[PDB]
């Protein structure tokens, strides 16, 4: 009755595999990113707006600037195709043979950035000047204003320097464009384009090139930061130049002396050398942090007269106590005040705060003089608490906020902000709160109260509500129209397989207007005007496209703006020759839960059947594997697998992302116990649905949390589970960081219970004694998870006598990169399923 | 934390240029591996047509290659290869051109000429030069 | 038909292999005092650990005058120290002063030191050792009594020599090199990397034996520059902390580091107070008297004093030559150009160093601990000495020399270039002691004892069969003939006495366990030559391994070339006629190591007989490149590491497939460690359709990467050989390993620090690349060798399991 795969050769699935490859479609490799639109004077031309974005239009293998003009009055009876037009000619922007610099290669494994060339850019609007980093240095040009928009492709300047190591992070000033900044040897500088003068702000990074010896840094953020709270900068712009021409910068400074440091292996093998990082590991201690002004003062001609830097009047950890992390930073439009949001170390306390500029003074060690900066402050300045959220499960950190600019009433200050710990949904809320002043006396210090600053509520007016959660983290924004008295936002209000655009009114909560039609995933950039918006979706059967629409109708009703079909910018492909698209299903649980899933039904089935099965499985917290979204490019190997005769079943069960706190709060404390269960749940359910399913032949597989979910398997339900194929799997929870463990495990010191029966290494008796029943994979380089996981579970391994199978990918970090190392894994994942299933 | 993405690569068209320049009898031949491409023909062309070489038609590889891989230029014992390894790869097309050369000093009975996959020992190319061509 | 083996479960083999362990140390170094009277005739020192706490401790036993001889005698261990744990295994090693019967070890944390004789009375009970107390802040290592003065010692901390009292507990600083990781690259009297490893060198001090005339005592060390030596990774055993240590790796082609030799004078009074410790050096820079010096092999003084002498090597490892350096060449460092230049002028005239002897080969030099300086009359023209050369005739010898010491009054105080032939002093006389195509074991702990008041030398060689090892003697005085004094089917590991009248021989053989046989020597007094060895009484017997264990069997053949090999097999057990069995061809196949000779294997290789119980045959054959067969044999392997060694496996595998029939051609798989592993690979690579699987054990993959002082020696720098580097190096030929699954194996451990991780590493980086596939088992907690027990068995468990399902 059973199903029996067919045996290849070796060099036979490594044929298939390249087969698969080739008739992937022509895939474009790169979709259109963030755009930027421009108006243009109608009498300039047909056209009426500019729209700047990054891609690649498949000619080579390089992300680039490109550019397109919005036609005025298409006709509707037929499709318009926008072309991509080039914007720097003829300049590759990969360094020679596409080998990074450690900076800049480890900041891209942070952002996972998987393409070659420009990744990102800056540009200021009124000048029109784009400024980025390209080969080993920055560059920029100048297309939007004065100098007349381009026809044809021009030539990128470069900005010359005397600066050794790389220049990273540029950022262009909003009030003068005539100046930049950027990160120079774990040091803030700061520049000029046109006098191609420098200079340096910071003095904290000694250059003696050695990681050990010089701990700290100013204007950058750590590695814990940038891994498990999405933050790539330290550094932030005044918008606003004050009256000499006076420019301040908010920095972060870090002090990173006693974080625990751990040796990982280099990218260049033959020399066996090391790279140390300063990695803060589960109950250790973060670095220490705090904020500085960097004041400079300029003339007619743009020459930086004088430089200062100042600091708060109390020392940062003095005014704030129990905060470990710094998650956001910035200004207000109008320059009043500079804003943060600090978490505590359980992250369970999330607080905006809004600080004066008039609060830093300079850094003064002869205490006299000191003793007067402190008595020269105005008596309204102050700290301010503007937003506190304290929750039972956890804080995530969300990027929206948007501060009303104030008029002329002193009291109050009115701003949006999605809170997330109110209702269990992440819902908009404006919110209006009266600044109240205490006039603190700066000279003698203070040891502040809990609710020292902490102003009091005006109004909160919920403008979102249900059983739904509106979009805030992974690059998702909000766009606020205060002509209009609109916001636009992202959310999950139809389904939760499904991102949707939406609009409401801030000033009367009325009635929310989906922008975007049904059935697909959109990923949409408003236009900074509110009259054009691109959208990108598709559908688990179809691949993304990519639209751009136009808001129009009556100008007295703007909420009920149709949304008009304009032009296109990309089309669907439809995969045809191999491609068949899972089949989206959703079941209940015996607790009364729904779950969703999708699965992968064997090509060419037969009645009477069954085949054997692979239990795809990620399960940690942040990540939605199941959506309505064209899977056909991410995960191919899955339909190879079911192109062979394999049943893949995916499920999301408790503990991911988009369906709410409560929902994704079933791993507090618990995580590693509960994950299975709903796994094994969920794939009973099908052998009753469908019938093909062969629970004989279980297989489950996973990577970096579904590795380690991989294992637990193997472990708690050893006869549903035959094999077991983790990769890069975390086996002990003891030393992982403290972003992400702390969130979810409460530091062993409370959680030893927990700690104990997570760490897969600590139960290596429990793994089946029978051989080929294991594989391992890892890669030698990662620094996400380090190979140290894999190499203590293998030494545990023996302690039992318990067999195993190991592969190592010497030159990848926790993503695989290169293809050979790509081929191989798949290679050797089809033969052992071929094998020992 | 997010699942780590592998990477997707295709394999590209190329072709393979034959040059040859005539002394009195010995043969000079330059071998040209490069992604199929309009300027650099029209290019490589005018470089070659300096030093008084000329091309000779003979069919591309019909598998599609990768962009990166090595083959080793292989013919019967007779042929002097200064280069023995080619390389296909982009090549900005203002800068320098790659090549092979081989030198041989009566062909007669025509000579073989093949490229062959390093890795794998597949047999993507081949070639069967005759005086005719020239 | 053929055999298929029986197929266990995981379980099963585990559980069998944990059975043939549970159905499985002699006494080490010994030392012999006379004790002079009582029943006993001696006192026999050595290190031990009889059946109970595992520490090697300090063992004495009392040689009875006058045994009988009807019935067999066996020693008792009696102990020295009461109660006392040696383990931080035991007291690995100890310095003994005869004169005042003193000894001094370092027990896993600090000094300790007793005394047996001198006072007269020779201990009856185990007594506690004293702890010698000290101020400073690391290890105490290498520790060495002054043969001059039973009072002070040296030692080394934090790589910086020192100097301590017993009596009276002070202690001294003599060299300041360590600032105190790499920012201090210098260091004063130690043995580097390079020289433990692959020169066999574990000292950097050398007392010297005869005090001067306030009393003053001379110490010549050396002193090491490694500032511009290359700097590696290598994890620590705290697997936790994920942080990793760095060492001076200097690889080949890369530059040694730079050597300097120093004496380190001091002075003390009758109450044993150090009142001056000065430091010296020579009067011109060592790089300039002896340029083309690479390598310090060996150093020491002569018997007297008069001299302190050293072996140079060059960097191709060519030109070994002995040095005679006088202690008057060595003025303080004096740092006024005017002090200098006066101390320059001051030492006497026919003071100078002399090349007493230059060896020149084509092949290499093989560093030979034999030489015997012969304390002389005023003797100021000539000097004699014993010699084992091994570059004169292709094998290693004995020699007696005598050379004159010419001089030219050379004027220190000018800056000097020396010639080629500077201080070379023209040779007098060079007979030979021994001859044949044998050799005199030099290497690996083996020493000669030369007896001068019966003008007699004992030494060790394998003039009967090159399977064994045998104690001979001739006459140095008159080129005689030689005396076995050992029993001939066995081979043994002898150590003479002090007093030349006794000798000790732990001595085994293929079928019979370790027995360690004390034998005194009885014979004329006229003849000393013919004494004849009396079998005395046994320290130690043979278990005879009566249950399980099944000997293998030696045998010999011819080569194409007409080239003897040896080799043996593991017969398998219940063995049936027209029985094809899957048979395993285990091999070393390196330089410096042979694995075919007449003793017991079956606590080394017990695995190997583990395997023949199942039903695999085992063939282990020595082919070219192994030791103990000359140099011309030997030497074979120049520039073709690698090309050579697996052509004679197959040559030798396919003998045993005539002489005997169950070897089945078909299933053959091949296994070695760190260089059968380089040989398995180059197996799998070279005979595919010969081999069915391999199984490497942390293999060489690519020599670029390998220490100078082993890679150079026999693969000739890199410039200079670019075609065998390439061709030798395994994980450059990637694309020729098999590409059907479940026929290679890789084994490695992660903390190696001789050949490296890396080397797998890389190996894996390669097969990646060429999409061939493999399997891999990695050791995290195992250094070179696997020392544990559960790792060793889940080696052989995991061994077990790929031979019964892929062979």
């Amino acid at each position: 009755a059973r199903f029996c795969v067919q045996k290849h050769s070796w060099d036979g699935l490594r044929n298939i595999i390249h087969g698969s490859r080739k008739s992937s479609g022509l895939i474009v490799s790169k979709a259109p990113h963030d755009f930027q639109f421009v108006q243009k004077p109608d009498e300039s031309g047909p056209h009426s707006h500019r729209l700047y974005y990054l891609g690649m239009p498949y000619g080579s293998r390089e992300n680039s600037l490109l550019y397109s003009e919005i036609p005025k009055k298409v006709r509707k009876e037929a499709l318009l195709l926008l072309s991509w037009k080039q914007m720097l000619d003829h300049f590759q922007a990969t360094p020679h043979h596409g080998v990074y610099s450690r900076e800049e290669e480890l900041l891209r494994e942070r952002k996972r950035l998987g393409v070659f060339g420009i990744t990102s850019y800056d540009f200021h609007s009124e000048s029109g000047l784009f400024l980025f980093q390209a080969s080993n240095s920055l560059f920029h040009c100048r297309d939007g204003g004065k100098n007349g928009f381009m026809v044809s492709p021009m030539k990128p300047l470069e900005i010359k320097t005397q600066c050794s190591g790389p220049r990273m992070d540029p950022k262009i000033c909003p009030a003068d464009p005539a100046f930049f900044s950027f990160i120079n040897n774990n040091d803030l500088w700061v520049a000029n384009i046109e006098t191609g003068e420098e200079r340096r702000l910071t003095f904290c990074h000694q250059g003696s090139a050695s990681v050990l010896d010089n701990p700290k840094s100013a204007g950058v953020a750590t590695f814990v930061i940038q891994e498990e709270f999405d933050r790539f900068t330290g550094c932030w712009w005044c918008p606003t130049a004050s009256w000499l021409k006076t420019l301040r910068i908010l920095y972060e400074e870090v002090d990173e002396s006693e974080v625990e440091v751990i040796h990982v292996p280099s990218p260049a093998l033959e020399e066996r050398k090391t790279d140390s990082y300063r990695y803060p590991r589960t109950g250790s201690k973060n670095p220490k942090i705090a904020l500085k002004l960097a004041e400079l003062q300029t003339d007619h001609q743009g020459k930086i007269v004088s430089s200062c830097e100042k600091e708060l009047v109390q020392p940062f950890s003095s005014l704030f106590p129990k905060v470990e992390y710094i998650a956001r930073a910035g200004w207000t439009r109008d320059g009043r005040y500079a804003w943060a949001m600090f978490l505590d170390r359980p992250q369970q306390r999330l607080q905006l705060v809004l600080l004066p500029p008039a609060l830093f003074i300079p850094t003064l060690e002869s205490e006299a003089q000191w003793q007067e900066a402190a008595r020269a402050i105005p008596k309204n300045v102050q700290p301010f608490i503007i937003y506190e959220e304290v929750t039972n499960v956890w804080i995530n950190v969300h990027d929206i906020f948007h501060p009303f600019p104030q008029a002329e009433g002193q009291q109050d200050f009115c701003f949006l902000r999605a809170n997330e710990c109110k209702t269990g949904f992440c819902h908009l809320y404006r919110v209006t709160v009266d600044l109240k002043t205490n006039d603190y006396d700066w000279t003698e210090p203070l040891s502040p109260a809990e609710d020292e600053f902490k102003c009091p509520i005006k109004e909160e007016v919920a403008l979102t509500s249900g059983e739904w959660e509106v979009l805030s983290r992974h690059g998702s924004k909000i766009w606020v129209n205060e002509q209009t008295k609109l916001v636009y936002f992202q959310g999950t209000k139809d389904t939760p397989l499904e991102h949707h655009l939406y609009v409401v009114s801030y000033e009367s909560a009325g009635e929310i207007v989906r922008l975007t039609t049904p059935g697909f995933s959109h990923s949409c950039s408003m236009s900074q005007n509110f009259d054009m918006f691109v959208s990108h979706y598709s559908s688990v059967s179809t691949p993304p496209c990519v639209h751009v629409y136009k808001l129009s109708g009556p100008d007295d009703d703007p909420l009920h703006k149709q949304p008009r079909f304009w032009a296109s910018m990309m089309e669907a492909a439809s995969c045809p020759p191999d491609y068949v698209p899972p089949e989206i299903f959703h079941f209940h649980t015996r607790a009364d839960v729904q779950l969703y899933g999708m699965i992968y039904k064997p090509h060419t089935l037969q009645p009477g059947r069954k085949h054997p099965t692979v239990l795809f499985v990620y399960g940690g917290p942040q990540v939605q594997l199941v959506n309505n979204s064209f899977k056909g490019i991410k995960y191919l190997r899955l339909n190879t697998l079911a192109s062979l005769g394999y049943a893949v079943v995916v499920i999301d069960g408790r503990g991911s992302c988009q369906r709410g706190l409560h929902f994704e709060g079933a791993l507090k404390n618990q995580m590693g116990q509960v994950e299975i269960e709903d796994q094994v749940e969920g794939l009973q359910y099908v052998a009753e649905k469908y019938g093909f399913i062969d629970l004989s032949r279980v297989a489950i597989h996973g990577w970096s949390y579904g590795g380690f979910l991989s294992l637990m398997g193997l472990i708690h339900k050893p006869q549903v589970f035959k094999v077991a194929i983790a990769g890069a799997p975390v086996t002990v929870w003891m030393a992982y960081d403290t972003g992400y463990t702390e969130r979810y495990m409460d530091v062993p010191e409370n959680n030893q219970q927990g700690y104990e029966a997570g760490s897969v290494a600590l139960h290596v008796e429990k793994l089946p004694n029978e051989p080929n029943r294991l594989l391992i994979l890892h890669g030698f380089l990662d620094e996400n998870v380090h190979f140290f996981h894999t190499n203590f579970l293998v030494s545990q391994l023996i302690r039992a006598g318990k067999p195993y199978q190991l592969q190592i990918y010497p030159n990848e970090r926790h993503s695989i990169r290169c293809r050979e190392s790509g081929e191989h894994y798949e290679v050797t994942l089809l033969h052992f399923l071929q094998e020992h299933l | 934390r997010m699942i780590p993405a592998v990477g997707h690569f295709i394999p590209i068209t190329s072709i393979t240029l034959i040059y040859y320049r005539l002394y009195l009898e010995d043969i000079t031949f330059h071998l040209y591996l490069v992604p199929n491409d309009c300027t650099i023909r029209k290019a490589i062309d005018e470089e070659e047509l300096k030093f008084q070489f000329v091309r000779i038609n003979k069919p591309p590889p019909v598998d599609a290659l990768y962009v990166g891989s090595r083959y080793i230029v292989s013919s019967s014992k007779e042929v002097e290869i200064l280069p023995k390894e080619l390389e296909l790869c982009y090549r900005s097309p203002r800068e320098s051109q790659l090549f092979s050369e081989i030198y041989v000093g009566n062909i007669g009975s025509g000579i073989n000429l093949q490229l062959t996959d390093k890795k794998y020992m597949n047999l993507i190319w081949e070639a069967l030069l005759k005086p005719g061509d020239l």
